[PDB]
């Protein structure tokens, strides 16, 4: 349990040892890859995301492969706020009480990030909260809480207001500007900024002629979306005054560097978790050799020179 | 480490029309114990990030070896790639993994039942082997769209203590139909059975033996991360709806029609 | 040099043998690859973007390889209109009279698509018009033509006014909701639409810390993006009653059947020329083997059955 | 077809640091004639679509063999995937492409300079085997970061006709310095100078011989399709800024400091 200095980066409500952070959706709340090794080796963890009630999600097929990446159509399922306030959360806390977690919060209205804000919050071991603004907003026809600006810094600005750890919040990258979302989300309260989840995809399947997933469409991730968050991170990163935690197709240490070249201050690793389970001890234990090569005494110094040299 | 290993080619060849049979020699074999279980193999190819879910056929723990059955698809597919391996080749494995058929439970008195269809009758080879141990009474009806893609059948017919009865929906083989003709066929009373194959098959029989409450079946379904994380493949728990039972980590084998873990 | 009628379309303007089509800028004028194989083979061929006056383009570098994909930011380099006019389309009327060919238009403003467009269609073997819509609009504050519905709509009413040829729009993936972008397109005269013209992505280099193209953005393009095509072209199909050319990571047989699941008519093959320079041949000859495996008696009959089987 | 084919390494290995030599054998060699030409080569990933442009160093027309040399990046770049070819694999090839070095017009009166730096260097050592033929005099000036990249000095040292010097920067070997500093060292009026390196001893020596006309200048650049088409190569021809040279097709040999084709 050997820790690390270069590697350790603070952020608001998070004081990691390393900026690796598994992803929301890709690490469940820990249990499973628990059995693979010590979580203790990891920064943090985004567990999948917990609504108000119990969530079954969407008929199967649920995934499909892409070129370099994967479509899911998962649905949120979950257990619900009570199930994970009084059974996942604890069991974290439990074995891993020194590991912070991230609580992925979403929801189909505002009332709901609202109640599942304000409760989550309650963990001992909940040191921060990430809103997934990518959901439907059945007050506003179905809308994506991230596709509209004003929208989204309405429901952060009434979540800020309950919640009793840093809210972070998650920005859709499928938007025409991204700029105006970020502006306004941090305006409204926002203590940071995780990007980006999925691009949306659709595969078809020749001998049925129908889709590969049962909801149709998916949410595209992996190595092939990363160009694309990369950008959209670099754009926020020249317009915000808060952190941002970056992801998207994120496979290895040199992904990590890169994220960081862009503006980001920790790293999220999902799909890639999928292919190789060992891949965030992977990275961390990669990641000092590599800032040598690179000349890159610390990354809380290459955050810093990065910001100040923004070309 | 003990989940994730590369292991090695010992052997690859065609045995049916588009069917292989690959030998793996590795660590992991040693952690095999229940047949059910399957192995996650990464394909290689980099543009293909997820794993392969193929059921483990038989193992050799003094051999250090164990074999699997895969159907391919075109030139596109992961499955293609893989069989294009050779003796000595390195392949990431994931596993063994998920709950496999019972069988400690079993004994020399009871009469077992085991019902295979196309590909889902490779995990029921080392099933097969398990039970001969028993000395039960075992009657195996194997299904097949053709007689091209017919395996196994040499290694289940050598085995003692085993009935084994064929069909193929041309009847191009054995008895002409689907094995659901053969299961009506018998006469005993089962004790057991362990089913696997095509949807259409699981429903017929979990549906012809809807009272046996020692009915194994062995599912498949869409993956991504193989150990019960991401929650990709989902089934509703009969018992209880809300309930969402996980092929990959609840199963591959449960219990009841409609499924029961 | 023979045809078959299972792959034969028929689209306004284009009376195609096979739905194959070398990709905007990925095929130049044809005369570098026409070295390697006969251009009659192809169905048609989109020819690099034409404006008003000569353009050279962005700095390099102008290219960078992603997973599964590649990012370019050529910056839409030609000759110009005159020299496009006089020396381009005559050499391949020259040497490939029956070979239709789709010209592809681009500019700053309105005035300067109008200008190509009135004029391309003067050359006897262009026998359709492809608007490049991802172009920034000087005057709109910079803002691409395709991600506002009624400015692509004014531009494209404009265009179709002045045009000898049928007039197809290639829509931007960059965008919120595609559909009322297509629906105005569709409304504003276009006789047809093709997409999807590429994401956006960003490369960064870890040892200079800066961007790997000198224009930083670039587009994405490659097998990557075929998800999120095939998800806008089957959007965009729901909404629409001209016909689409899909493109978008096209590399194979089994693709081009894909697009056409999605509700494509015809389909362009972009960046996987630079990979495999006879992919479209092979493609060509490849199809008829998988139609008949996959039950597809002819594509005009297959385009007919998605149309109606919407599913 | 004559500029594609499924290559075969005859063999490979390091020898330098990070610095591979490849053989490989194909009908694509009768094609070669002029050095400088280069070969686009497609990386045995599927997640790596670009090929990678890499000069040929020399040929074996008898042998129908062709050899490179080449530097590698990291475990996730193309050039480490193709370094871990043994022989027998197969390679994509694309090639013979370019405009490469003119040697037609060499006589065994003329002196000629050749100056390599780097990675530059191998396509150098075609050229030299190629005006040897001519008999006409030789200085080569080839210049290193470091010893443990230095290569091909055997090859060109056991060259008649032919006076090598070589530098390197942190002087480990040979002069200490750029090449720079021994290309102001030679005393005689050069009839045609070859040039392949870093972008900095480019621009040294096209300036040093501005008024050279015989200034042969093979160019590097990120690529795509490798043939003309896509324009991702370009120069500003400095005989006409407005025109664009591309180094595939243009080049990657030209004439002119700021580059004229
Ligand atoms: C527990 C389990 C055990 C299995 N055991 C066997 C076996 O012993 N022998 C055998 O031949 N097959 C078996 N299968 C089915 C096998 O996993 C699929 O045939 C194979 O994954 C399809 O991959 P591909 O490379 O051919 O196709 P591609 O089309 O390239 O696959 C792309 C993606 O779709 C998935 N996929 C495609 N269709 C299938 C479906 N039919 N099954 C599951 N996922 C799908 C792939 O796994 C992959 O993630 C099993 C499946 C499961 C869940
Ligand atoms: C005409 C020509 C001849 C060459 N001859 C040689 C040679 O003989 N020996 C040698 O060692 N190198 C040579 N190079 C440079 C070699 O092509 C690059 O070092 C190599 O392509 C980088 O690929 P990668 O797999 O290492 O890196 P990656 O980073 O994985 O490459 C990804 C993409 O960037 C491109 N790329 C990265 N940097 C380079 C740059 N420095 N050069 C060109 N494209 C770049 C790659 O080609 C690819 O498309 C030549 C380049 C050109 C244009
Ligand atoms: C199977 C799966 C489930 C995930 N579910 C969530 C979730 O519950 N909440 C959330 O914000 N993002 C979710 N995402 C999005 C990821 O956390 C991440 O933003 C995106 O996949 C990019 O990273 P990656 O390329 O490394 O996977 C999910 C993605 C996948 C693939
Ligand atoms: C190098 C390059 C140049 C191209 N230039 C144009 C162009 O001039 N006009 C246009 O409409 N699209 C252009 N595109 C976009 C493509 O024609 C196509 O829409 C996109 O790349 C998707 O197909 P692909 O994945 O098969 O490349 C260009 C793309 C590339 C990669
Ligand atoms: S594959 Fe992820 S839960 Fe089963
Ligand atoms: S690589 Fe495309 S023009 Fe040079």
């Amino acid at each position: 349990m050997t820790e690390n200095n270069r590697l350790s980066v603070k952020l608001p409500g998070l004081d990691l040892k390393n900026p690796i952070i598994p992803a929301s959706g890709c690490f469940g709340f820990g249990e499973e890859y628990a059995k693979y090794y010590d979580l203790n080796k990891l920064g943090s963890i985004m567990v999948k995301a917990t609504t108000l009630h119990p969530r079954f999600g969407n008929p199967t097929p649920r995934v499909a492969e892409t070129a370099s990446g994967m479509l899911n159509a998962i649905g949120l399922q979950n257990p619900g706020l009570e199930v994970i306030m009084t059974e996942k959360l604890p069991w974290l806390n439990e074995n891993f009480p020194e590991l912070p977690i991230i609580a992925n919060v979403a929801g189909s209205e505002e009332a709901d990030y609202v109640a599942v804000c304000a409760k989550i919050g309650d963990a001992a071991n909940v040191k921060a909260i990430e809103l997934n603004i990518s959901c439907p907003n059945v007050k506003h026809g179905g809308q994506a809480f991230g596709t509209d600006p004003e929208v989204a810094a309405a429901l952060v600005k009434a979540c800020k207001a309950v919640s009793k750890v840093p809210l972070y919040v998650k920005l859709s990258p499928n938007v025409t500007d991204i700029v105006p979302i970020a502006k306004a989300v941090e305006a409204a309260g926002a203590d940071g900024l995780t990007m980006i989840n999925t691009l949306m995809g659709v595969r078809f399947d020749l001998k049925t002629r129908q889709p590969i997933l049962a909801n149709i469409t998916g949410g595209l991730s992996g190595p092939a979306i990363k160009p694309v968050a990369l950008k959209l991170i670099h754009q926020v990163a020249q317009d915000v005054d808060i952190p941002i935690i970056g992801m998207g197709g994120v496979a290895n240490a040199q992904d990590v560097l890169e994220m960081y070249m862009a503006g980001a201050s920790a790293v999220a690793v999902g799909t890639a978790n999928f292919a190789d389970p060992f891949v965030c001890p992977k990275i961390i234990d990669k990641l000092p050799e590599l800032m040598d090569q690179y000349r890159i005494e610390s990354l809380e110094s290459l955050i810093q020179e990065v910001k100040e040299g923004k070309k | 480490s003990q989940l994730q290993e590369m292991m090695t080619v010992v052997s690859q060849r065609e045995v049916a029309y588009n069917i292989f049979e690959m030998v793996l020699k590795g660590t992991l074999v040693d952690e095999m114990d229940l047949p059910g279980q399957f192995l996650h193999l990464a394909v290689p190819n980099g543009a293909m990030l997820l794993r392969r879910p193929i059921s483990i056929s038989s193992w050799d723990k003094r051999a250090k070896t164990c074999t699997i059955l895969y159907r391919i698809g075109d030139e596109t597919t992961g499955t293609y790639k893989l069989s294009k391996l050779e003796s000595g080749a390195k392949v990431d494995v994931m596993g063994p993994l998920g709950n496999g058929f019972p069988v400690a439970e079993v004994t020399s008195t009871d009469k077992i039942l085991i019902i295979g269809g196309g590909i889902g009758v490779p995990p029921l080879y080392e099933l097969a082997k398990q039970l001969e141990k028993t000395g039960c009474q075992m009657t195996i009806l194997l299904g097949f769209a053709s007689e091209n893609v017919k395996i196994l059948e040499n290694e289940f017919s050598n085995l003692k203590n085993v009935t084994l009865k064929i069909a193929t929906d041309d009847g191009s083989y054995g008895t002409k139909g689907h094995v659901g003709m053969l299961m009506n066929e018998i006469d005993f009373e089962v004790d057991a059975l362990y089913t696997c194959g095509a949807p259409a098959m699981l429903k017929a029989v979990a549906k012809k033996y809807d009272q046996l409450e020692r009915l194994y079946i062995s599912m498949e379904s869409r993956m991504a991360c193989g150990i019960g994380a991401c929650y990709a493949c989902v089934e509703h728990d009969k018992e209880d709806e809300s309930h969402a039972l996980k092929v990959c980590e609840d199963g591959p084998v449960f219990l009841g029609k409609q499924l029961s873990l």
